[PDB]
């Protein structure tokens, strides 16, 4: 052996730490990591207030699946130097305010952010949960102000169902990888509860489509 | 002597190059080449590529190793049958049939172990799980444990030499009880295959249909059917013979077994295909080898 | 920040330009002299014998 | 940081007595606990050693088998169960903590221990100096003798130097050849090489007096030196 | 007015460059001629530290050159006994988003910092057997990219708030704050005499600072993309950088400019970490192509690769005695190369 009475116990300490790190890493592997993004003042805090300075990490439990969401929009730094930390996140919970299509345009800035994160090299194979929220303000803004006052490229009328679905199709159209990742788009308002269900339902599709890809099944 | 058991069970000694004997060897040498070459290619491509070093893909390599043994056993069996079957003793004949019994139990158990592994790495609820390599090496040395033990139980143990009154007419030196148990084992495996491949489909269908209306069915039902239809068209004709010779006196003929053994081992030929064709990385890996 | 930012970078630049400089021939030779003086005491440079190497076994 | 050892007292011969330590003030779950006995007239003698997490457990060859040790990590409590208490178990059993990593200082904090009374291969550690007289402010270098070399292949010499001040629990001074403990003055300086070992003091005050114990840790069982009682 | 100030900054930068190119008597690559090259030397791995379960972003050697510390995203700050591959400590960080770690020169303290904008200082040698936070150094308005212990009570942190700041462990407040660095600062390297320090940022500019005076003494430019890592020469009068522009540049303090561009046409990945071997004859650069390139720091050639990593190498550093170099990577593995 050629191990001293203290090198034997120093090895035992190392062996016992590994048991604690394996237990810590097995617990940390069951926590679903979600990268919350989106433009500021775009209803981002709305989709966090239903359950539970740099990263504002939020942990919420839903249907025996421990989630962990990273509100990272407070960094205000060059995102190219810390967005690689979020490899292996189950999904990117993108939050886009529908009402911010005319307030130099927030929608153009929000659409540019979706381009920068859907086509990112680190997120080339992870899904995006796009949250087109604040439809309640979007409904009153469409009726009061037509979309042609800010967007002349639209062909449909200033209704609600076709206008909201237009932004849905205009936001899942910037994915340069239409098959590697899928944008799971949801419509939510302040008086809504199914948004947390949509996140749990989307990542189950993300987990399975990764699980099927694991054992060569799909 | 070898004609002691063949004549008692009713088999015929093809002392010359019978027209059936050249025929069963005619499609046999081509199949033996295809079993050996394709499965060795799967073993080589998995080993030389560092991306494939994953617990599930080892069971695809170990299945190719088991099928490579199935081609080697059949190649040795073909050179041991026909005009060459009369120059055999009791001990070395059990080394022939025992080599093809452990060549297919190793293939079928490897086939079930992938279906067991697929039911494991689908129901997990983590995006990335730590690659515990000890859960497949344990299974691999258990696959061969089941292969070696069951493939040598006729060699030492369960035989109809001691109890002549129950000898299978298809395999004259194999007890009818063993053929019942061995056919039950593949019935057990395929039933578990269907159960594990319908719980996979039932779990994926139920869970991914929630997000359909906020294409992975026809790409998964086709996969499930192929890996379940291969074992039902290339192993059930073999398994129906193992039950046709039991509880049926003077039942069918012995001309089925030479053709059915070809398709019962043609599953070992399509196993490197039906398990290594969806992977576009592995299909291109094969293309890079041939250029 | 119209005046404070512009003047701060100007004052930073004017005090940085007053730093005394030495020609590279003196500075590059001093960098080579450090390696030549400490060449023997660099285990990664020249592979030392495994007797005193502590990462062997 | 304290170790309040409980139990003990007058025990009839052939009986059993459960010795307990109420460890508190530290991360006890990562500490390899010990037990060190001491006869009222003789020197120290190591009893047992239970590692962290109830791992590897050693015992002295004198009392192996009939002594069974245990620890309670959630309760931060350390037990020592002993049966058939002979006439040689009338010793004061001290409780010691010790952690083992690179640069660690084992045997650093000793509990006050409990007093036991009853009705009535190994490396040898001997120190021929005893009842040494010396004036305060001078320099004293007591010595300890080992059977073989304590220097290891790695280079660590597992000699330990303690200080049982009169009426108080032992306190670690030098936990290696020369590695000074934390919480002791810089005046202490262990030295020696191979088999010969010594501990040197630059100047001694009226406080650092008592009986100094030398102990090996090269391998189990652990053997202490005799009584080296410094006198003022 | 405003026009003069922009003109003054433009003419001062031209005045700096005019004096800079005048002092370029001879490049170091041309000067280091007719010398014996290091040659292709293989430094095989000796010990593989296999405890981390997530992407390692930083490592640091103790001054004893045997103890090692490392930080990853599993929320662990593992302390390694590199000689025997033993875990001396494992510290559960409250914020698993760390991009740096440091070992005190004394060895009693270990720091870590990251996306939580807080430098956590951990006390190793406590009377209790655990490792606990001494003082969390909050006060940065960006991600903490690098940190280096000056003494047991002083540590200067390179942050994502485009500023560096020297701290004080006793009080927890920045004694001085180093400003004037456009773009967020990604790494820093203390001097051997612990008097000055340089810092690389996303302006592709490395700035030398006076620690006590708090003033940016010098600015080094020449990189095309952002600098991810920096490392002082062991002499302390020079340093080499690591940038996403896929070249390492050696800047001399006295010469105030570049010396060489450790660039290869076959390499396009950006350097994640840079470390100078003792005597500075070998430069250990941790590249992003799943490999570390050992650069002969006195020539423009490479002294060899070591490879051995299944992901991007994110941290590497030689020992204080030069015995070995440990190269952490995103594959959660630390390998001691010797
Ligand atoms: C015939 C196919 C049956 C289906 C079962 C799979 C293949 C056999 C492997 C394991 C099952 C237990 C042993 C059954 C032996 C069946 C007979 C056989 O495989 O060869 C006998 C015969 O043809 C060869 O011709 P001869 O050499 O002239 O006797």
């Amino acid at each position: 052996c050629t191990l001293s009475a203290e090198d034997k116990a120093a090895v035992e300490r190392s062996k016992m730490i590994d048991r604690n790190l394996r237990e810590d890493g097995e617990k940390a592997a069951r926590e679903v990591k979600l990268l919350l993004l989106g433009a500021g003042e775009s209803g981002k805090s709305t989709i966090v207030k239903q359950m539970k300075t740099g990263i504002v990490e939020t942990h919420f439990t839903f249907k025996d699946l421990h989630f962990k969401m990273f509100d990272v929009g407070a960094q205000r730094s060059e995102r190219k130097k810390w967005i690689h930390c979020f490899e292996g996140v189950a999904a990117i919970i993108f939050c886009v305010a529908l009402s911010d299509y005319d307030l130099m345009n927030r929608m153009h800035e929000s659409m540019k952010l979706f381009d920068s994160i859907c086509n990112n090299k680190w997120f080339t194979d992870t899904s995006i949960i796009l949250f087109l929220n604040k439809k309640d303000l979007f409904e009153e803004k469409i009726k009061k102000s037509p979309l042609t006052i800010c967007y002349q490229e639209y062909a449909g009328s200033n209704t609600y169902e076709e206008a909201a679905a237009y932004i849905q199709c205009q936001f899942e159209d910037l994915n340069k990888r239409k098959d590697t990742k899928e944008i799971y788009t949801h419509f939510t308002c302040s008086t809504d509860t199914k948004n947390v269900q949509f996140v749990f339902d989307a990542v189950t599709d993300v987990i399975i489509k990764n699980n099927l890809k694991d054992c060569g099944l799909f | 002597s070898i004609a002691f058991f063949y004549n008692r069970s009713g088999k015929h000694l093809a002392t010359e190059w019978n027209t059936v004997s050249k025929l069963v060897m005619g499609l046999g040498i081509t199949v033996c080449i295809f079993i050996m070459l394709a499965n060795l290619l799967v073993m080589v491509a998995i080993y030389v590529n560092r991306r494939f070093h994953f617990p599930i893909y080892y069971l695809m390599a170990n299945l190719a190793a088991a099928d490579f043994f199935a081609g080697l056993a059949y190649f040795y069996l073909m050179f041991n049958t026909g005009p060459n079957t009369r120059r055999l003793t009791v001990s070395t004949w059990l080394l022939r049939q025992g080599l093809i019994d452990t060549s297919l139990t190793a293939s079928v158990a490897n086939l079930l172990a992938i279906a067991i592994e697929r039911h494991i790495t689908v129901f997990r609820m983590q995006l990335h799980t730590r690659m515990s390599n000890r859960r497949v090496v344990v299974v691999i040395v258990v696959i061969w444990t089941m292969a070696i033990v069951m493939g040598a139980i006729p060699s030492v143990g369960w035989n109809c030499i001691c109890d002549i009154e129950n000898c299978s007419n298809m395999a004259p030196l194999y007890s009818d009880s063993y053929l019942v148990f061995w056919a039950i084992f593949n019935l057990v495996t395929f039933v578990v295959m269907v159960v594990l491949y319908a719980h996979i489909f039932g779990y994926v269908r139920q869970r991914t249909m929630r997000m359909s209306r906020h294409d992975t069915m026809m790409s998964l039902l086709k996969t499930v059917v192929i890996v379940l239809g291969a074992f039902i068209i290339c192993w059930t004709p073999g398994l129906v013979l193992l039950l046709l010779d039991v509880c049926c006196p003077q039942c069918d003929v012995l001309a089925y077994e030479k053709f059915f053994l070809l398709l019962a081992e043609f599953n070992s030929a399509m196993n490197p295909i039906i398990y290594s064709y969806r992977d576009k990385e592995m299909s291109a890996t094969f293309r890079q080898i041939l250029c | 920040a119209s005046i404070a930012q512009a003047r701060k970078l100007v004052e930073q630049l004017k005090m940085e330009a007053n730093i005394d400089r030495i020609k590279v021939s003196k500075a590059a030779a001093d960098l080579m002299a450090y390696c030549e003086a400490h060449a023997k005491e660099d285990p990664l440079l020249t592979p030392v014998p495994a007797s005193e190497n502590p990462f062997r076994e | 940081v304290q170790l309040v050892e409980s139990g003990g007292g007058l025990v009839q011969p052939g009986g059993s007595r459960k010795l307990s330590c109420s460890a508190s003030g530290f991360a006890f779950s990562s500490f390899g606990m010990h037990w060190v006995r001491q006869a009222p007239e003789k020197g120290l003698e190591w009893v047992a050693y239970i590692s962290s997490g109830s791992g590897t457990i050693y015992y002295a060859d004198t009392v192996k088998g009939r002594f069974t040790i245990s620890r309670d990590d959630p309760k931060n409590t350390l037990f020592l169960q002993m049966t058939s208490l002979r006439s040689e178990d009338t010793a004061m059993y001290y409780c010691v903590r010790s952690i083992y990593y690179y640069g660690s200082s084992p045997f650093d904090f000793w509990g006050q221990g409990t007093t036991l009374t009853v009705s009535s291969s190994d490396i040898v550690m001997t120190q021929a100096t005893s009842s040494v007289p010396v004036t305060p402010g001078e320099s004293v270098s007591i010595s300890c003798r080992s059977s073989k070399s304590l220097l290891h292949s790695n280079g660590n010499t597992y000699l330990y130097w303690f200080l049982q001040r009169p009426g108080q629990s032992p306190q670690l001074l030098i936990y290696r050849m020369s590695n000074l403990a934390s919480g002791v003055p810089d005046r202490f300086s262990g030295s020696g090489s191979g088999t010969a070992f010594t501990l040197t003091i630059s100047r001694l005050e009226a406080e650092d007096v008592g009986v100094y114990y030398c102990m090996q840790h090269l391998e189990y069982p652990l053997t202490f030196g005799a009584g080296t009682k410094l006198e003022l | 007015e405003l026009d003069q100030l922009r003109q003054e900054a433009e003419q001062l930068k031209n005045q700096i460059r005019d004096a800079r190119k005048a002092c370029a008597d001879a490049t170091l690559s041309q000067i280091t001629n007719n010398i014996d090259p290091v040659g292709r030397i293989q430094m095989r791995t000796r010990r593989t530290l296999r405890g981390h379960l997530a992407k390692i972003y930083a490592m640091h050697w103790g001054t004893d050159s045997r103890l090692l510390v490392s930080a990853s995203q599993d929320g662990k700050l593992i302390i390694w006994d590199s000689y025997t591959t033993n875990k001396v400590h494992a510290i559960p960080l409250r914020s698993s988003w760390v991009m740096t770690c440091a070992y005190a020169p004394s060895g009693n303290y270990v720091a870590c910092g990251g996306l939580d904008n807080i430098c956590s200082i951990y006390n190793l040698k406590t009377r209790e057997g655990n490792v606990r936070v001494s003082r969390e150094l909050a006060g940065h308005t960006g991600y903490l990219s690098c940190c280096r212990f000056l003494d047991d009570n002083q540590i200067v942190t390179s942050s994502g708030d485009t500023t560096c700041a020297l701290w004080d462990i006793e009080t927890g407040q920045q004694t001085t704050t180093f400003t004037g660095h456009t773009g967020d600062v990604m790494s820093l390297s203390l001097a051997p005499d612990t008097r000055l320090f340089v810092s690389g940022a996303c302006d592709a500019s490395a700035k030398l600072w006076d620690v006590r005076e708090g003033m940016c003494r010098q600015t080094f430019t020449g990189h095309e993309s952002d600098i991810n890592a920096i490392c002082f020469f062991p002499n302390g009068n020079a340093f080499a950088t690591g940038s996403d522009d896929a070249t390492c540049r050696l800047f001399d303090l006295r010469a105030d400019q570049e010396l060489m561009t450790y660039s290869h046409d076959n390499i396009i990945c950006g350097i994640t970490s840079v470390s100078f071997s003792k005597s500075g004859r070998l430069l250990l650069a941790g590249y992003d192509d799943f490999n570390c390139n050992v650069w002969d720091a006195l020539k423009a050639d490479r002294a060899g690769v070591l490879a051995g990593h299944d992901n991007r190498v994110s941290c590497l550093g030689v020992t204080d005695d030069g015995m070995a170099v440990a190269t952490g990577s995103w594959d959660s593995f630390l390998k001691i190369w010797n």
